[PDB]
């Protein structure tokens, strides 16, 4: 449902939810790594492992197989190859499931 | 005083030592800030009085490890410090705090859970 | 520009360091819309680092406001009332001579209008309402009992802690009305501004010496963590004049 609907109706993000469960670990993680050169456009992805940078390098592979390496416990983003070095200070409406400019 | 050195002043008291043929083990509880003390035991013996030591951290990585003592002997942990740049205050808190990282015993290893094979050789 | 404003205003408060660190924060104030075609932004100080709170949109009422009382008796002001004892021999002597010393962040001192009905508590600050009105500065006229009913009892929360806290002038009616439960809304205004200061400003129906029979008990020495900063931030001052009810 990724290569004929990438040549039917558009595809620019994929977008999905949480890791540990879509079925050890580090077995599946390069299978996101090998299409990057293949339908070309820009892959996004959700996990799970405080807030720190190789927790996540125990839960697959990622840190090698995803690029850039988002965390959560302010985003601690500490290991990225899109941007520099930096940390995303987000807060929340806490009812209104909004996510917020700082 | 023999001797090897700990760190701390009330630490270096009933010990002297941490001696080139003991082990030696500390550890906290869930949230009581347990390599935070780990640090100061080796911070001292790096920077400072100048011994080569190999963090084969277990737990940390090495692109993680940098900012419990960037914010150690700096207090630059509450800017805040877990991202960004800096102030007319600030810019230069560092100069001599990642500018003391590596005048030191400081070659990090960062791998999970690791066997005893490749840390010894 | 606007930086500039905010800097000034909570000088006191705010560090070199803080304006550097909250510098993209008062570089986006101050280059978005400083106006509106429903609210405009302002720069409040919030521990350590610097925000922006949305207000609700000659010049005397839009630069004005109030929370939780009516708008129809509050046309007071300073110099023109009809003075009657020492009741207000010494009331329009701290309200007019510091109307350039309400210093954004340089310790300028306020009042507490306590004492009886009909006189002297809320309208003292009305006079306010209308005097600093020319020179395009809020000024929200806080009421108490008000506040407390939908804060006693529980849309959101954790909103309206902070726009009573990020603008230059304020007024507050009635302290001690209807440990405790009475906690996250006027206790922490008082133990805040020892780091940041301007002019403080409350006010009720009883003094230093009778503002607390009322905010109620605990059964120790766990409630006068607040009471030393009206000590030193007035004098004990009432008011005993005219109805005007």
């Amino acid at each position: 449902k990724c290569r004929r609907l990438k040549q039917e109706s558009g595809l620019g993000m994929i977008v999905i939810d949480y890791l540990q469960l879509i079925q050890e670990v580090s077995e599946i993680s390069r299978s996101l790594k090998a299409l990057a050169r293949e339908l070309e456009v820009p892959v996004i992805a959700l996990s799970q492992l405080r807030p720190m940078m190789s927790d996540i390098r125990e839960s697959g592979s990622i840190e090698q197989d995803a690029d850039i390496v988002a965390f959560l416990y302010e985003i601690i983003i500490a290991k990225q190859r899109n941007g520099p070095v930096g940390t995303v200070q987000l807060a929340f409406i806490k009812e209104y499931n909004k996510f917020v400019n700082l | 005083i023999t001797g090897i050195p700990t760190g701390f002043t009330e630490l270096d008291r009933m010990t002297s030592g941490f001696q080139r043929s003991d082990l030696i083990i500390v550890a906290a509880r869930p949230s009581v800030g347990k390599t935070a003390f780990a640090l100061n035991i080796a911070q001292n013996v790096a920077t400072k009085t100048n011994e080569n030591v190999a963090i084969f951290s277990l737990e940390m990585s090495a692109q993680q490890l940098v900012m419990r003592m960037l914010c150690a002997e700096g207090n630059i942990n509450a800017q805040n410090l877990r991202t960004g740049k800096l102030t007319p205050e600030d810019w230069g808190k560092l100069t001599m705090a990642m500018g003391s990282l590596s005048n030191a015993g400081i070659y990090i290893d960062d791998t999970p859970s690791i066997r005893v094979s490749d840390i010894r050789a | 520009q606007d930086v500039q404003a905010f800097l000034k205003e909570n000088e006191e408060v705010i560090d070199q360091k803080m304006i550097e660190k909250s510098l993209n924060k008062l570089y986006e104030y101050i280059e978005q819309s400083k106006n509106c075609s429903g609210y405009h932004p302002k720069l409040v100080v919030n521990g350590r680092s610097i925000d922006i709170e949305y207000y609700e949109c000659k010049k005397q009422q839009s630069l004005m406001k109030s929370m939780y009382i009516q708008q129809d008796l509050l046309g007071a002001t300073f110099q023109q009332v009809d003075i009657s004892d020492p009741s207000r021999l010494a009331m329009f002597q701290h309200v007019t001579d510091f109307l350039k010393s309400y210093n954004e962040t340089g310790k300028g001192k306020g009042l507490y209008l306590y004492g009886k009905f009909g006189v002297g508590k809320t309208f003292m600050l009305a006079a306010i309402a209308n005097e600093l009105a020319e020179k395009e500065y809020s000024s929200m006229i806080v009421y108490v009992p008000e506040f407390v009913r939908e804060l006693k009892n529980s849309q959101t929360l954790e909103e309206k802690l902070n726009m009573v806290k990020t603008t230059p002038v304020l007024m507050l009616d009635d302290i001690g009305a209807e440990s405790w439960v009475r906690d996250e809304v006027i206790g922490t205004v008082l133990q805040h501004r020892m780091s940041q200061q301007l002019p403080t400003f409350f006010s009720s129906n009883f003094s230093p010496d009778e503002l607390k029979h009322h905010f109620t008990y605990s059964q120790e020495v766990k409630a006068a963590r607040l009471m030393e900063r009206i000590l030193y931030l007035a004098a004990p001052i009432r008011l005993d004049g005219e109805n005007r009810r």
